[PDB]
RNA sequence: AGGGGAUCGAAGAUGAUCAGAUACCGUCGUAGUCUUAACCAUAAACUAUGCCGACUAGGGAUCGGGUGGUGUUUUUCUUAUGACCCACUCGGCACCUUACGAGAAAUCAAAGUCUUUGGGUUCUGGGGGGAGUAUGGUCGCAAGGCUGAAACUUAAAGGAAUUG
């Protein structure tokens, strides 16, 4: 196998070998650059209703906060339906985010 | 049958073009076949080897011929052509014929002063192709063509009498020996010296002047 | 690009010494020194027998 | 030398900045490239004025030379310029090309749109990139009517214009089409501003 | 270039780029000729009569056949004012 | 660290041949330097060149011709003699007819068809052609 | 899945081109006027040709096409192109005053010409 | 060899799966993980690219200073610092686009300025295996390091790319 990347794990330069991180699914070790973090936010009640626990409530308004959950993915298991899919040979390039 | 193509087709057949100077000074192309046979009439057409090559398919095997040919006279003009067609004599008639389109002049000089006629290159050149390169290097009079059988008939179709060689590389290959060394004989026309610094007047070409008569009316 | 080795006019030393380790990589030259033809190779190091 | 009487006209000096063609060319700058006269506030450059009539004389010098009228090429993929290179060929004899090039068209003696010109000229570098740097194949000359955004690629002769839009891509192939004929042609006096229109050159409505 | 005493040998005595006095080759095709008409006195033009120049291909593709154009103009009395010595 | 000044000087010279121009500056500057340079200005391969004066060691800036194919230097300066010359002019040189091998000699700094006139030889500095 | 076929278009767009006299909207006198010039062996082949030749004439009133459009379609632009609905008044001169340049705009002036309209603006 | 000893955890126990499983999955689990005095000196210790010096091509971001802008705000009034903006400049981590150059090619602004070969200098390599083994030194409490052969065997082992 020859060179596939010029970046490779990514941000590890001008920097020696660096801290690492445990997945969530796995529960194995990886470098926190090579991670792949999601940033999932969610509502906390499930939106399939979500009337029907306001409609019984006291109060006006009702805050009805967000759960701010950051994740981390060891590669293997990315490739598992999360953010990867693998690409085309030019298509790597690419480092600008799809949609939005 | 003729019936040409493209405006410098047209020129030739008139018969305005002598042979052949204005066409290589100018700079202009020679995409039609018949022009060079019209101009120079003496021309070999030497076939060089034949390799089958062969593209992988599902069930078998694609045999397709190569054929190497070299073009020249023998005062100073040379050519070189390859193709790749599925018959193995016909591809000897396609491969002549884009040998004469890439027909290339040649400087030849001394060699120690000058007494008669000019028989070697005048500097030192060389040309790379892939990792095979080529130097030379005149002789004097009387010691003939140093160098490999393959490269000793590109160099007998030129006109060059004497001159010695230093092939370096894969030299077995000999698609890449002969292009590279293609490269060191027409990079002879480039490199400046002593006599050209005079300065000469910018001519006005055949397609300025002949106009008219080019060019279907 | 300096080419590695000392390209200097008062090298000698170096560019003599350089090639005398560097010669040992050749089997040719290590076969004739030390001589093995003589202690080995069935034959006495000769043509016939 | 020069004739000592095209000196830039002051009343086509009112047609140029009217138009807009000195008053742009963006923030961007390639680096060749000394048309230009200070940077004006929040983002916008200034064009030079003299050195671009100066270079449309010197464009029209260059055409005037050719013998055979039905030669040079006029090419434009660009909507905006489709309207005026029109309009050039049916002045004087210029055989154009409007909208998509097709690859192989100097190149390739098969083709039905074969040309075999002796000059070519080009409304944008950008979008007609397949037409200058595939006329480098058999020794043609290029004219462009670039602005300070686009490359230098096999660019010879390039009149400083300003392609943002719309008005001056009209106004200086109008300019153009009147100094080719002015040097062997119609027109017996430079005087008098000939009619004819600008604004028969243009962008319409769809 | 020459011999003993009688006529000059070689062809194809080449063109020389006006810009970088570099020699033009047969096959670089990408070189240009650059043909400026001769004008006469209140508009006109001299029929057959050319200030001509020629350019490599080479420095055609870097990008500067432009400004080599304008310093060959300025000094053969084409233009004016428009390229500067000092910037 | 520069430790050879006159190397500096032919590298700049032919970086800037190569791109195609007509100019070139030269800061460490020496004696030697202009010396050399005044033998290229003899046979044509270079034009006029000026010497800035810093108050300090020197500036140079030459004026390119379009002439010019290389100009190479040969540091370690070996000791020739005279009939040894035919050695260094077959090789750094291309052909018979003309080149030059500039060397030093408590003469001056001559080019190799100078020297031979002399009878005279020593070191060597670089060469044309 | 009634995709009409490249020989069919091949015919549709060589008749239509030439001869857009003697076609006019209906099936049967179209009809006619394909085996007229054309000379086509089969029946169900010669009728296919009429099919899509009568379908174009639905859309040329409708607006022109892309690559079918020749001879009178060039000429039934065109005018409207060459003598354009446009000019009243010049126009574009100094209808609107007198020239509403910027200061540095106003500046360039001095140094080329000498005196214009300016209504200088300060940016 | 001391202290500490929560969590996870080689050995090891111990449930399932399996044709066998002393392997992956699970429940516990000694040493170890932390530190204090000694040792050991090796990793894909990898940008798989030795340092010092020139010269060659554009393009914006960014981290640190240093300059100038009747620029914008902060507002305690001009403030005066600060914090933002516009242009410029040295040093640094990096990127983008083109190759005219280079390369076996993937790719590279250095892997460029090399048959037109020479700026100064240290180190390592010469078909594949046997082998980082034998033997002798030398260093460590050990584990093992550093140094480092041959007899004898064989015509290929390998790098990058294209079809299937
Ligand atoms: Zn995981």
């Amino acid at each position: 196998m020859p060179k596939k990347r010029a970046s490779n794990g990514r941000n590890k330069k001008g920097r020696g070998h660096v801290k690492p991180v445990r997945c969530v699914n796995c529960s194995r070790s990886v470098p926190k650059d090579k991670a792949i973090k999601r940033m999932a936010i969610r509502n906390i009640v499930e939106a399939a209703a979500i009337r029907d626990l306001s409609e019984a409530s006291v109060y006006a308004e009702y805050a009805l906060p967000k759960t701010y959950n950051k994740l981390h993915y060891c590669i293997s298991c990315a490739i598992h339906a999360r953010i990867v899919r693998v690409r085309s040979r030019t298509d790597r390039r690419i480092r600008a985010p799809p949609q939005r | 049958g003729w019936v040409p193509v493209t405006k410098l087709g047209r020129l030739v057949k008139a018969g305005k073009i002598s042979s052949i100077e204005e066409i290589f000074l100018h700079s202009l192309p020679v995409k039609e076949f018949q022009i060079i046979d019209q101009l120079l009439p003496n021309l070999k057409d030497e076939v060089m080897n034949i390799k089958p090559v062969q593209k992988q398919t599902r069930a078998g095997q694609r045999t397709r011929f190569k054929a190497v040919v070299v073009v020249g006279d023998s005062n100073g003009h040379v050519g070189l052509g390859i193709k790749t067609a599925k018959e193995v004599a016909g591809a000897i008639r396609a491969g002549i014929i884009i040998a004469k389109l890439s027909v290339i002049p040649i400087r030849r000089g001394y060699w120690g002063t000058n007494l008669g006629q000019p028989h070697s290159l005048a500097t030192k050149t060389s040309g790379k192709c892939g990792s095979v390169s080529v130097r030379l290097i005149p002789a004097p009079r009387g010691s003939g063509i140093v160098a490999s059988p393959a490269v000793k008939k590109l160099m007998q179709l030129a006109g060059v009498e004497d001159v010695y060689t230093s092939s370096t590389g894969s030299t077995r290959t000999l698609e890449n020996t002969l292009k590279a060394a293609f490269v060191a004989i027409g990079n002879t026309y480039g490199f400046l010296t002593p006599n050209l610094w005079e300065v000469q007047a910018l001519t006005p070409s055949p397609m300025d002047v002949y106009a008219d008569y080019a060019t279907a009316s | 690009m300096g080419k590695g080795k000392p390209r200097g006019l008062n090298s000698a030393r170096k560019l003599r010494v350089h090639r005398r380790n560097n010669r040992w990589a050749e089997t040719t030259y290590k076969k004739r020194l030390l001589g093995t033809a003589f202690k080995s190779s069935p034959f006495g190091g000769s043509s016939h027998a | 030398s020069l004739p000592s009487t095209f000196d830039l006209t002051s009343e086509d000096a009112q047609l140029l900045l009217a138009a807009r063609v000195h008053l742009g060319a963006k923030n961007v700058q390639v680096h060749q490239e000394p048309y230009v006269y200070k940077a004006r506030p929040d983002g916008v450059n200034v064009i030079n004025v003299g050195k671009t009539w100066e270079k449309i004389v010197l464009a029209a010098r260059i055409i005037a030379a050719i013998p055979n009228p039905e030669d040079v090429v006029a090419i434009s993929s660009r909507t905006y310029g489709q309207r005026a290179v029109l309009k050039y060929a049916a002045h004087t004899g210029a055989t154009p090309i409007a909208g998509r090039f097709t690859p192989g068209s100097f190149t390739n003696y098969i083709t039905r749109s074969f040309k075999e010109p002796r000059l070519v000229i080009v409304t944008d570098p950008r979008s007609d990139a397949q037409a200058i740097k595939e006329s480098s194949y058999v020794n043609i000359p290029v004219i462009a009517l670039t602005d300070l955004d686009s490359p230098s690629e096999y660019v010879d002769v390039a009149i400083p214009c300003n392609n943002r839009g719309k008005h001056s891509i009209g106004l200086i192939w109008y300019l153009l089409a009147r100094e080719v004929l002015r040097l062997r042609g119609a027109l017996p006096d430079r005087t008098q501003p000939w009619a004819i229109m600008p604004d028969l050159y243009f962008y319409r409505n769809p | 270039m020459e011999n003993d005493k009688g006529q000059l040998v070689e062809l194809y005595v080449p063109r020389k780029c006006s810009a970088t006095n570099r020699i033009i080759k047969a096959k670089d095709h990408s070189s240009v000729q650059i043909n400026i008409a001769q004008v006469d006195e209140e508009g006109r033009a001299i029929p057959g009569e050319y200030v001509t120049y020629a350019l490599s291909g080479y420095i055609r593709a870097r990008g500067e056949a432009d400004d080599s154009l304008n310093r060959l103009a300025q000094q053969d009395g084409l233009l004016k004012n428009v390229w500067s010595y000092s910037r | 660290t520069r430790t050879s000044v006159l190397a500096d000087a032919l590298n700049a010279i032919n970086n800037a041949e190569k791109t195609g121009k007509r100019q070139v500056l030269i800061r460490p500057s020496s004696k030697v330097i202009i010396k050399f340079l005044q033998v290229m200005q003899k046979h044509g391969y270079i034009g006029e060149f000026e010497y800035i004066d810093d108050h300090r060691s020197g500036k140079i800036v030459v004026q390119l011709n379009g002439r010019l194919n290389k100009c190479g230097v040969i540091s370690p300066r070996f000791n020739v003699k005279i009939a040894d010359v035919e050695k260094w002019t077959a090789n750094l040189l291309p052909a018979r007819q003309f080149g030059y091998v500039i060397l030093t000699t408590s003469a001056g700094i001559m080019d190799h068809e100078e020297a031979h006139r002399k009878h005279v030889s020593g070191k060597i500095l670089g060469f044309v052609y | 899945g009634r995709v009409r076929t490249k020989t069919v278009k091949r015919a549709s767009k060589a008749l239509i081109e030439k001869y857009y006299p003697k076609l006019t909207m209906d099936f049967q006198t179209n009809k006619r006027l394909c085996d007229e010039i054309a000379t086509i062996q089969s029946k169900r082949l010669r009728n296919k040709i009429a099919g899509y030749t009568t379908h174009l004439m639905k859309r040329i009133q409708k607006g022109p096409v892309r690559g079918i459009s020749f001879k009178l379609q060039e000429e039934e632009r065109e005018r409207k192109d060459q003598y354009v609905p446009d000019v009243s008044a010049l126009d574009l001169s100094h209808s609107n005053d007198v020239l509403n340049v910027d200061t540095q705009t106003a500046e360039l002036v001095n140094s080329l010409g000498l005196k214009l309209p300016l209504s200088v603006s300060s940016v």
